[PDB]
RNA sequence: AGAUACCGUCGUAGUUCCGACCAUAAACGAUGCCGACCGGCGAUGCGGCGGCGUUAUUCCCAUGACCCGCCGGGCAGCUUCCGGGAAACCAAAGUCUUUGGGUUCCGGGGGGAGUAUGGUUGCAAAGCUGAAACUUAAAGGAAUUGACGGAAGGGCACCACC
């Protein structure tokens, strides 16, 4: 029967949120820089706190925290800022086009293409599902 | 006391770059801020409390007996409103709902019966306003009547600064929180109805996000 | 867009278009697409006409570009097909993205942190995205969605005739959208195609995450 | 607006929808701008002159702004023709 | 005040449709308006059916079932808990839930 | 059935406005429509329309903007004098500077104001703001 | 009005002199039951002779004598 | 009383009542 | 306690058929009827049309049984800021102070009372028509919160149990 408390989880938030740098894995390491990066009249809040601190420190580790928005995670999205990769479903010279689709782009300039592949349609049209 | 504002709509307002709320009621956009009233309307602004109704929801043991303020509001030159804020006291309720009350003044419509010629004075058009089953019909008056009305809706007209009417209430009127909003929904939709004087097209002149965005940019985030 | 060789529907488009998988339609027709519909094909599914899919999204940069500033054009995806797709928009375009959880009562309650006011919304899905709509309706602020055969057209100022469901399909509409945009206000030419690919807008599935250290090995 | 002398008599002339004619509030907050931008015939980008059409709340909800917006700007000289 | 749209019932252009009587008690119900149970079901449930595969002379003889179709009152149906009250939005699902 | 044709004609117009339609298909075409419809083209409620011909009753599409607030029948024909016409365009109209009750004075089918210049009276039709 | 026909005035009028009997203020006031049953008899006032007293109780919650007068 | 049980007790006594008219015939 | 009660066992008329009477039901969709107009969709029922294939008498077609849609009318459904409404709710209860498409019946606070009386039909029971005196500050509709239930479901406790 050791569930966390809002002066405890949300105190918690507010210091890795701001002090990513201070912090780290070990509990003893960022248990006394509580004295410094917090004004706690209690020995008992301190620990509940820096405690549950290393829970979230192995949080950042393994992914993202909820309540969370550091330069580690504008850095996240900053790797794959530019992941460029391997010619994708957009570099394709025998690509799937359906007969009916042959005719809405006879109407347009597109008449006839150099990198498409026709098909033929498919008869026995049971695409419903079953009522009930 | 200095309303450092919120709101967008309420930041150009304190820096006096807007030049009215006559913009603000030709984009429709909302004043959530009630310092925008205080500046501009707040001039000649006198605000007046209709009822104090204590509503009594049944608790477990005992009752939770909270009041209401109705409270009329608007200059005595084209705007009035109708606030309504449920509070536990009778002192916050009052301060509370006038708050409410400048967050909704509408601009009314007033204009001219018969011949067109002198003072605006009268309503230019057969209103309604119907909220529960209250129907309160304002109609255009001749000149110096004065607003021929129950003690309410006159409260709410006299505000306006219409001094001819015909009023019409119809169904249970003994309610004053139906017959305070339904009385201001009929001067609300003087503006929502088309006579022919309107049909000079509109022309859709810059919006005040759009004519003042670069003060939107370098005064916040 | 109307009558411009410039802005005509270029031989590079249509090929995107037929590949990703846009006129690949749903099985259910709301009655407000038959004007952005050619024909309902076989198998029950309807073909987006893809002229009418290319003609409004450049209306669509229109507005986008109106708009002066271009920090409050919010860009919205609730479901994960396109998160990543608005989250590369961000950046590019100079846009605010909602990735993920838009809190219900941003534009209209004040007194929360996130207090956007914005002068234009860009929505993925509008049955997904359904939030912002109702308070884009609150306040004076004009809606674009990406719109589907099965979505609506409630509350959306311009649709943009889409297939949103499949997963690299939305990103492909979304890169056009980003080029379009950026085309207008001053960056790309119609000479050469942009650098950037529209893989990058591209969400990246977590199962298949675990899988590129293996496939390329 | 006129009187009888012909001066403007009302405190503001306020907005008429674009799409259905029917006037817009004072507190009609679903009512939309939307302003487009133009685009030179050769160029392919923004001038600085804008192109405005207004809905009103009533129709927003309605499911025929995308409609009418569609027809504001189709013989209005934006999207194409044939489109 | 009219609780329900249909009338508790089924019937909507009919007037009259013939009452098949209730199995707990013997109450005159409508048929539309019963609540109707089909049970499909092994005439040994579980247990036995561990033994009786031995007494079986034959091949490994699969049971017959038993076949009840019951007309429950809306007074005994909600007595042996087989409908139930539910939420006045909750009332309107005709979905049945397995 | 349909009793007055210049009643469910123009309740057909009503709900096209209300609902924002730009035009609408109004199935009888009578003489008293058309002289109806003018009298809102001429005075320029609604937009220019034209009439269908077929072997039957003919058919008239409405071109209407939303300049239209209520289009207003009254039945049955109801006889109007000059000083009684005072009484109608009180109860019947908005402000008594826009808004026009139509009447079929023996003169032919115009506005209350018309009948007021040229001093005749009739039958009323309806009235439309 | 339910008819509103031009030649329906010997309907509207004799619907609203049927419908007027309903109306139980009108109704009193011209039939020869009420106006007989009256005390008084169409009088304002009226002059008689005291042959009892009666301590009449009052109605409801107010427990006190009406001394009231038998005339 | 029950609406029902009152017009059969009102029907009881309107049998009673033509009895006690039916003795003068 | 008592049940000319609930429960059980018998059981008279009744239930059944024919021939007459009777004319009333929560005869309810508690919503008159003909007409027009104003959203969407999945279903279904009947008729007719148009559209690939599957199987059916193979001996190819006529044609069913499916199948994609369309149209006409009916039975309901589902969704919606069309709009209304006191609300619950309703594409009708909508187009209604911005009040008139036509027409029938009918209501006028609660009781007294569907009572008295006459008239009338019935074999009778009773039906239709139908008051008044006197009486009274409410009767009521819908919804909200609580309390309560010999209502349903989910919890907590050695001041419960195991």
């Amino acid at each position: 029967g050791r569930v966390r408390t809002k002066t405890v989880k949300k105190a918690a938030r507010v210091i890795i949120e701001k002090y990513y740098t201070r912090l780290g894995n070990d509990f003893h390491t960022n248990k006394r820089v509580c004295e410094e990066i917090a004004i706690i009249p209690s020995k008992k809040l301190r620990n509940k706190i820096a405690g549950y601190v290393t829970h979230l420190m192995k949080r950042i580790q393994r992914g993202p925290v909820r309540g969370i928005s550091i330069k580690l995670q504008e850095e996240e999205r900053e790797r794959r800022d530019n992941y460029v990769p391997e010619v994708s479903a957009l570099d394709q010279e025998i690509i799937e086009v359906d007969p009916d689709t042959k005719e809405m782009l006879k109407l347009l300039d597109f008449g006839s293409l150099s990198n498409l592949q026709v098909t033929q349609p498919t008869v026995g049209m049971n695409f419903k599902t079953p009522r009930g | 006391k200095e309303w450092l504002p919120v709101t967008k709509l309420g930041r150009l307002v304190k820096d006096m770059k807007i030049k009215s709320l006559e913009e603000i009621y030709l984009f429709s956009l909302p004043i959530k801020e009630s310092e925008i009233i205080d500046f501009c309307l707040g001039a000649a602004l006198k605000d007046e409390v209709l009822k104090i109704m204590p509503v009594q929801k049944q608790t477990r043991a005992g009752q939770r007996t909270r009041f209401k303020a109705f409270v009329a509001i608007g200059d005595y030159n084209g705007h009035v409103g109708l606030g309504l804020k449920c509070s536990k006291e009778v002192a916050t309720a009052i301060r509370g709902a006038i708050i409410l009350a400048k967050l909704s003044i509408v601009p009314v419509r007033r204009g001219y019966w018969g011949n067109k010629i002198g003072k605006p004075h009268t309503v230019p058009c057969k209103v309604t306003g119907r909220c529960g089953s209250v129907l309160v019909r304002l109609i255009p008056a001749p000149r110096g009547t004065g607003i021929v009305s129950a003690p309410v809706p006159k409260k709410l007209l006299l505000m306006a600064g219409i001094d001819d009417c015909y009023t019409s209430a119809r169904g249970c009127t003994a309610t004053l929180g139906n017959f305070a909003k339904a009385t201001f929904d009929a001067i609300s939709k003087t503006y929502s109805y088309l006579t022919p004087d309107l049909w000079k097209e509109t022309v859709f002149t810059k919006s005040p996000y759009q004519e003042f965005t670069n003060h939107l940019m370098k005064t916040h985030t | 867009s109307g009558a411009l060789d410039v802005l005509q529907m270029k031989e590079e488009d249509v090929l995107k278009f037929l590949a990703a998988g846009t006129h690949l339609g749903g099985t259910n027709l709301d009655f407000q697409m038959e004007q952005y519909i050619y024909k309902r094909k076989s198998d029950g599914i309807y073909i987006i006409n893809l002229k009418r899919t290319w003609e409004k999204l450049l209306l669509a940069a229109r507005a986008i570009v109106a708009i002066e500033n271009p920090a409050d054009v919010s860009v919205i995806s609730s479901r994960n097909t396109g998160q990543r797709a608005v989250l590369k928009f961000a950046a590019a375009t100079g846009a605010t993205p909602i990735a993920g959880r838009f809190t219900p009562g941003t534009f209209t309650n004040q007194i929360q942190a996130a207090f956007r006011e914005p002068r234009l919304l860009v929505v993925t899905d509008p049955q997904a995205d359904h939030q912002p709509l109702m308070e884009a309706s609150y306040v004076n602020l004009p809606t674009i969605a990406l719109c589907n055969t099965d979505s609506p057209l409630h509350y959306v100022d311009i649709a943009i005739p889409c297939n949103n469901k499949g997963a690299h399909s939305v990103g492909l509409m979304w890169w056009m959208l980003a080029q379009e945009v950026l085309r207008m206000r001053g960056t790309i030419s119609r000479e050469h195609p942009w650098e950037v690919m529209p893989d990058l807008y591209f969400y990246r599935d977590p199962e298949e995450i675990e899988k590129e250290e293996q496939a390329a090995a | 607006m006129q009187s009888n002398a012909g001066e403007f008599v009302d405190l503001y002339v306020p907005r008429k929808c674009s799409a259905s004619n029917r006037i817009i509030g004072a507190k009609d907050h679903a009512s939309i701008p939307m302003n487009v931008a133009e685009v030179d015939k050769v160029t392919g980008r923004f001038n600085g002159q804008s192109k405005t059409y207004a809905i009103c709340g009533a129709i927003r909800r309605m499911g025929e702004s995308d409609d009418s917006i569609l027809r504001l700007a189709k013989s209005h000289g934006i999207v194409s023709q044939n489109f | 005040t009219k609780k329900r749209r249909n009338n508790g019932r089924a019937k909507k252009g009919r007037g009259h449709v013939q009452p098949i009587r209730c199995t707990n008690c013997a109450c005159c119900v409508p048929k539309d308006k019963a609540i109707k149970k089909f049970v499909i079901r092994n005439i040994v449930e579980a247990a036995a059916v561990r033994d009786i595969s031995e007494v079986s002379v034959f091949d490994a003889y699969v049971l017959p079932k038993l076949y009840v179709k019951l007309h429950y009152c809306v007074s005994c149906a909600i007595h042996s808990k087989v409908v139930r009250n539910r939420s006045r939005e909750a009332r309107k699902d005709r979905t049945p839930p397995p | 059935v349909r009793m007055n044709v210049l009643a469910d004609a123009l309740k057909s117009i009503n709900n096209a406005e209300k609902r924002g339609k730009r035009q609408v298909l109004i199935r009888p075409c009578s003489k008293v429509i058309v002289r109806f419809l003018t009298v809102m083209m001429k005075h320029g409620y609604i937009g220019e329309f034209e009439i269908i011909d077929d072997h039957r009753a003919g058919k008239i599409v409405v071109n209407l903007t939303g300049r239209l607030n209520k289009c207003g029948v009254i039945s049955p024909r109801f006889d109007v004098q000059l000083k009684d016409l005072e009484k109608w365009q009180n109860n019947l109209l908005p402000s008594r500077q826009f808004g026009f009750i139509v009447l079929t004075t023996s003169a032919g089918i115009m506005d209350h104001e018309e009948a007021r210049r040229k001093h005749t009276g009739g039958k009323i039709l309806g009235f439309f703001f | 009005g339910k008819c509103r026909g031009l030649r329906t005035a010997r309907k509207l009028r004799s619907h609203r002199r049927d419908q007027k009997w309903h109306d139980k203020q009108y109704k009193k006031a011209h039939l020869g039951t009420a106006l007989k049953a009256n005390p008084f008899g169409g009088a304002s006032h009226a002059k008689g002779i005291v042959l009892e007293k009666v301590g009449v109780e009052a109605k409801q919650p107010n427990s006190a004598i009406r001394k009231c007068v038998r005339v | 009383m029950r609406a029902k049980w009152r017009k059969k007790r009102m029907r009881r006594l309107k049998r009673k009542r033509r009895k006690m008219r039916q003795r003068s015939k």
